[PDB]
């Protein structure tokens, strides 16, 4: 859908929280605190 | 073996990365796309070609 500038990608799954693209969700997870990407 | 019952063309086929079934390939193939932009294609019509 783009490009994400402030987030960093995980490689876990979870039930998403916002949505951005093409499979792709964000949330305010702590693993401090942060935004990350997942599919 | 479901009881004789012939299940293998509407499950899925792990062979192609994509996991669809046999008619679910047909119906994707006989409905064309407009090609929209879905996918990023502004670094296609940078080049004139
Ligand atoms: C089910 O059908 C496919 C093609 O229609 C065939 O190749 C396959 O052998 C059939 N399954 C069985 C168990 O005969």
């Amino acid at each position: 859908a783009g490009c994400l500038i402030g987030a960093e990608y995980v490689n876990n799954s979870y039930e998403c929280d916002i949505p951005i693209g093409a499979g792709i969700c964000a949330s305010y997870q702590t693993q401090s605190q942060s935004i990350i990407a997942y599919t | 073996y479901f009881g004789g019952f012939n299940f293998s063309q509407i499950l899925p086929d792990p062979s192609k990365p994509s996991k669809r079934s046999f008619i679910e390939d047909l119906l994707f193939n006989k409905v064309t796309l407009a090609d929209a932009g879905f996918i990023k294609q502004y670094g296609d019509c940078l080049g004139d070609i």
